[PDB]
RNA sequence: GAGGAGACAAGUCGUAACAUGGUAAGUGUACUGGAAAGUGCACUUGGACGAACC
RNA sequence: AAACUCAGUUGACACAAAAUAGACUACGAAAGUGGCUUUAACAUAUCUGAACACACAAUAGCUAAGACCCAAACUGGGAUUAGAUACCCCACUAUGCUUAGCCCUAAACCUCAACAGUUAAUCAACAAAACUGCUCGCCAGAACACUACGAGCCACAGCUUAAAACUCAAA
């Protein structure tokens, strides 16, 4: 017919989705440090996922690895564990 | 099954330590666990001041029992370890390597919702 | 049941598997293992017993095999849980399943029919 | 919609209930 | 059965204590303690609570698509180019 | 069209490039578009792995004179 | 260093030091600002005792106790009554959200006392104890 | 939804308008704005896009023929007879540049 | 992002019960809401215990008295200064939309 | 290679032989799970 | 014998509903009360929460 | 106002309830289910189908035995009012919880049946756009009437099924 046509293909210039910086990793409720990366500095309160960033089912599991953790005796329940204050900030809040 | 039991031990000498990691394995054992490895994740203290057998603790020896055992047995266990005086704490989970990091190709984009409503001029 | 050093479904067909170490057996036997796999050995061992084709998962008579197996397990479930509403529902369903499927082979193919019921111990009874 | 068939049923039911404590 | 001073502690800088209480509410607010505390002080029966979730929900909704709204006609507010048209 | 595959790949290893569009001039021929045309003179010239075409394409334009300064 | 909000550390080589006492050595000043009564107790490191007081023991009566006023009396009162123990830094810990919850602490500072920390202990229950039914008006 | 048979694609999220049927299609218009034109018949322009307001009124003025580029007040057509005069004569075409 | 209304609605052909119950349409109006509309209080606070401590002389509460007058002078000031201030507003951000309208309906 | 790689993992189990020696070991030896994840997505471990 | 219903019809005590009907309304269920009704527990919107930030 | 002499810090301390996550929309047939661990476990088909049976069915309620922090009909007191058998305040009981049985009702509503399919030429109004095929269930003016009688039921001031007479031109 006529060699110009378009041809049918996926979107060549698709973008690759952005995977939530968890995805592909291994959440445990031993990881107590990246449990706290995820709660509240002073109420201990687990973030919403539109604080945290996070995929649906890596929110779910952080969540479920917060509460084994704070009822196993991992992790405290009212606060961030002080140790890990400084550890590197990934969740889009801001008090003061 | 394979589970992981994570256990707080009081905080206490070497020799005491390795008695009660010696009597829990023991009891694993002979409740039919096939223990498959022991580590110690060190002492510290405890994120809240749990109180075991009238006797409050703020420090605690963190170790874990990595093991494969009958279903039936897991609850003898936990009676086994609550009965047991120098567990802090104490709890059977199921072995986390067990679970699979099923592929989550990435956060996929939720348009917004269509046709909710009619197209009804006002 | 199957006895507890019964290896699972998945590892009967490994080769040299006899040859592995005591402990070895027992992990991959019944007893390290959840009732689901004990389930699992008791359907291939009732379908190698009943069906012509025990790798024909498909057809009615493997459905009714299964579907027996299922029954025993949630009279197993139910023995103990006798509070159990859902699982009281599930049962119940999954007799009606079993009687609706057993017409259909009696009507279909009757010898088929009659070595099910003998094999699974299932007394066709007709409805009032 | 508003209730006057429920308040209608429902000074029935009243009634009815008021009726049989009493005899 | 924690420790103490480590919650909801804030330490007041060079004595402006106005500033710090003004910080302190703020972190309550965010993490929704006060709004907790103030539901909690009666009792919200389980269907008003239910209500109460969708009705904010649907604000929440509403009010994120006007203000996404907004800001993207913002751009729009310059000044005519075809005066006189 | 064939073209937007070697166009994805050539934008995401070297970027839109330090040469801007002047789409107002309608013979506009970009660092991509020759790029794309140097890709497919060589499958004419008959290399059939995608890789070494790539590869033998940036080399020619790198011959040329073009400035193929890969993002990364 | 710059301005660090968190509380120092406990038992940890923090430099800071009010009038060279550490901070877990500072005495507290626990403040319940009920709805319509506000109180403030000053303890001691080892929550001995140091003072108190309260809309009640200030005079305010009735409704009146739960106003701003008040809980800055009750602030000065109890704030002079703990300048005779000798307290000069304390650590403010409120829990309640009566109106006078931040009049307590303007009066506890006007009767001379600073203030170190704020820190807030309403008591939040995860769930428990069914509160009392809603008030219709 | 009625533009579909009309768009040759999409590009990028972008519609190609088929210029392969604007070209017919502007080919009849043209040659029915040239009949009327021809006949005397009277041609009014139409567009509110302000940008273009003054281009299309000079071009109106410069071919001898009316154009609307201003706020388009009710009635101005089905109304006429009373908006303009009873013996008011209304456009035998209307071209409308943005419609 | 905003909250997905995907499957929240009670709608045919979707088989959960309703994740939200709006009493109103989810759609977007063209006008937003009018901007909703005791200071001093410290320093009238300060003057009157002084006034309590002096029989309400003022021979000693000249300083507070001078500091209500110029709190109360601030707080006129700053009132006077907030309402010039005030005149994005709601009408202009009404004209502003007024010219894009949300269109749920077809052209 | 699932039934294989258990039997050599079999061979470091723990049994009534080597528990006193697993026991001591386990004691003598420590292993830390925390690792902190950046905003990049990367694996921050605790230095060790 | 007495009750129930409907109708006709005025008074009587209240104002329960209709507006946020002046305690939002109602369903089930239980106790209580001159009388509509009150309250308790759960459920519905056949109410609203003004719809950017404030 | 009545009411308690009890109130605050710290420590020990449940058979009650289950912040944040949740801006998630998942599980279950429905009712329902949002603290943690484990065990068992989530019927079938590539259809529909029960006052014609079986199994479930929130809350409330009944019987018996326990628990009782808190809440709480009822009851008492305080206040209010013309009166207030309520709204507001305080105390407390049944009850809310556990065990074993009953009871089988909800605005049990997403008031939108199950399965399959379509978006094509639309559609009384509102509501949650309009329909096609197929099957079951239900309805034939309002009120009488979640009523009477009969029947069944661990129900005994009950539930399910459920009329008719009289009246009206409306509802
Ligand atoms: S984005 Fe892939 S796991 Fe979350
Ligand atoms: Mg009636
Ligand atoms: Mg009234
Ligand atoms: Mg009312
Ligand atoms: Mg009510
Ligand atoms: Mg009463
Ligand atoms: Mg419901
Ligand atoms: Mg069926
Ligand atoms: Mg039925
Ligand atoms: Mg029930
Ligand atoms: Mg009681
Ligand atoms: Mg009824
Ligand atoms: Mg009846
Ligand atoms: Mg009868």
């Amino acid at each position: 017919s006529n060699e110009d046509l378009p041809i049918s293909m996926e979107n060549p210039y698709k973008e690759p989705l952005k995977k939530c910086i968890l995805c592909g990793k291994h959440v445990d409720y031993k990881n107590v440090q990246l449990l706290s990366q995820f709660v509240s500095p002073f109420t201990g309160c687990i973030y919403g996922r539109h604080i945290t960033g996070l995929c649906g089912k890596k929110q779910k599991e952080i969540t479920k690895a917060i509460k084994r953790a704070q009822i196993m005796g991992f992790m405290p329940v009212t606060y961030k564990d002080p140790a890990y204050l400084k550890d590197p900030k990934v969740c889009n809040i801001r008090y003061r | 099954p394979r589970y992981e039991l994570a256990l707080i031990l009081k905080a206490m000498q070497r020799p005491e330590t390795a008695a009660t990691l010696k009597r829990t394995i023991e009891a694993l054992m002979d409740r039919g666990a096939i223990v498959r490895d022991l580590e110690n994740l060190g002492e510290r203290a405890l994120p809240y001041r749990i109180s075991a057998h009238s006797q409050q603790h703020n420090r605690g020896g963190y170790f874990l029992v990595d093991f494969y055992a009958p279903t039936a047995a897991v609850e003898s266990m936990v009676e086994h370890l609550s009965r047991d005086i120098d567990v802090i704490r104490g709890n059977i989970v199921k072995h986390p390597l067990t679970q699979e990091l099923k592929e989550c190709e990435g956060i996929v984009p939720v348009p917004l919702a269509e046709k909710l409503y009619s197209t009804k001029k006002r | 049941d199957p006895p507890p050093s019964t290896l699972l479904k998945d590892y009967q067909n490994v080769p040299g598997i006899e040859k592995v170490d005591d402990v070895v057996k027992r992990l991959l036997s019944l007893e390290m293992a959840n009732k689901k796999e004990m389930l699992k050995i008791k359907q291939e061992q009732f379908m190698k017993k009943i069906v012509a084709n025990p790798e024909d998962t498909r057809s009615l008579e493997a459905r009714i095999i299964a579907l027996s197996v299922k029954i025993r397990s949630y009279e197993e479930h139910l023995e103990k849980h006798r509070k159990d509403k859902a699982h009281k529902r599930y049962l119940l369903m999954s007799i009606d399943q079993r009687k609706k499927m057993l017409k259909n082979l009696r009507n279909t193919n009757y010898d088929v029919f009659e070595k099910i019921c003998w094999g699974l111990g299932i007394e066709y009874t007709f409805p009032p | 919609k508003n209730v006057l068939k429920i308040r209608r049923r429902k000074m029935n039911h009243h009634k009815y209930r008021k009726l049989v404590k009493k005899t | 059965k924690h420790l103490k001073f480590i919650a909801r502690t804030v330490m007041v800088q060079e004595g402006n204590v106005e500033s710090a209480y003004r910080t302190l509410n703020r972190i309550l607010t965010m993490d929704g303690l006060i709004e907790d505390i103030k539901h909690r002080r009666y009792y919200e029966k389980p269907c008003r609570r239910r209500q109460r979730e969708s009705y904010e929900r649907c604000r929440r909704i509403y009010n994120m698509e006007m203000a996404r709204k907004i800001n993207f006609l913002m751009r729009k507010n310059r000044a005519d180019p075809w005066q006189g048209c | 069209y064939h073209e937007d595959r070697i166009r994805a790949k050539f934008y995401s290893v070297y970027g839109s490039g330090q040469r801007a569009f002047d789409l107002f001039n309608p013979n506009f021929k970009s660092t991509c578009q020759r790029f794309v045309e140097k890709y497919t003179e060589l499958q004419k010239l008959g290399e059939t792995d995608e890789e070494k075409l790539f590869v033998e394409t940036g080399k020619a334009l790198l011959a040329e004179g073009v400035i193929l300064r890969r993002v990364g | 260093t710059k301005f660090s909000i968190y509380p120092p550390i406990p038992g940890e080589e923090s430099s800071l030091r009010w009038a060279g006492k550490k901070f877990e050595e500072i005495p507290i000043a626990h403040i319940k600002a009920s709805h319509n009564n506000t109180q403030i107790q000053v303890v001691s490191a080892s929550n001995e005792p140091l003072a108190f007081a309260s809309c009640g023991t200030e005079g305010f009566r009735n409704a009146k106790k739960g106003t701003g006023i008040a809980a800055q009396t009750a602030g000065i009162a109890a704030a002079a009554r703990a300048k005779q123990k000798g307290v000069i830094h304390i650590r403010v810990v409120v829990k309640g959200l009566g109106p006078g919850r931040l009049s307590a602490m303007h009066g506890l500072i006007m009767g001379g006392l600073e203030v170190i920390s704020i820190t807030d202990n309403t008591p939040i229950p995860h769930n428990g104890c069914r509160p009392r039914k809603a008030r219709k008006l | 939804r009625f533009m579909e048979p009309y768009i040759f694609g999409s590009r990028l999220d972008h519609d190609i308008i088929d210029l392969e049927q604007t070209a017919t299609h502007l080919q009849l218009a043209l040659n029915f704005t040239a009949h009327m034109a021809y006949r005397k018949g009277i041609i009014l322009f139409i567009s509110r896009n302000r940008q273009f307001s003054y281009l299309i009124e000079n071009m109106a003025r410069d071919c001898g023929e009316y154009a609307h580029t201003r706020y388009f007040r009710g009635g101005m057509l089905t109304n006429a007879r009373l908006l303009f005069g009873p013996t008011v004569r209304l456009p035998d075409l209307i071209i409308f540049l943005h419609t | 992002a905003t909250p997905s209304l995907r499957g929240r609605l009670a709608r045919f052909g979707n088989p959960r019960k309703p994740v939200l119950k709006p009493n109103k349409p989810l759609i977007l109006a063209n006008r937003v809401g009018e901007r909703r509309r005791a200071t001093c209080i410290t320093e009238m606070s300060v003057m009157m215990a002084c006034w309590k401590q002096n029989e309400f002389r003022d021979d000693a509460c000249r300083k507070e008295i001078q500091g209500f007058l110029d709190c109360a002078a601030r707080a006129q000031e700053a009132r006077k200064m907030r309402s010039i201030q005030e005149t994005l507003l709601p009408n202009k951000l009404n004209k502003l939309l007024q010219r894009f309208p949300n269109k749920p309906y077809l052209s | 290679r699932e039934v294989l790689q258990l039997q050599e993992e079999v061979k470091n189990f723990i049994t009534r032989e080597n528990l006193e020696a697993r026991v001591e070991a386990a004691l003598d030896s420590r292993k830390n799970y925390n690792w902190a994840i950046t905003r990049e997505g990367l694996v921050v471990r605790p230095q060790r």
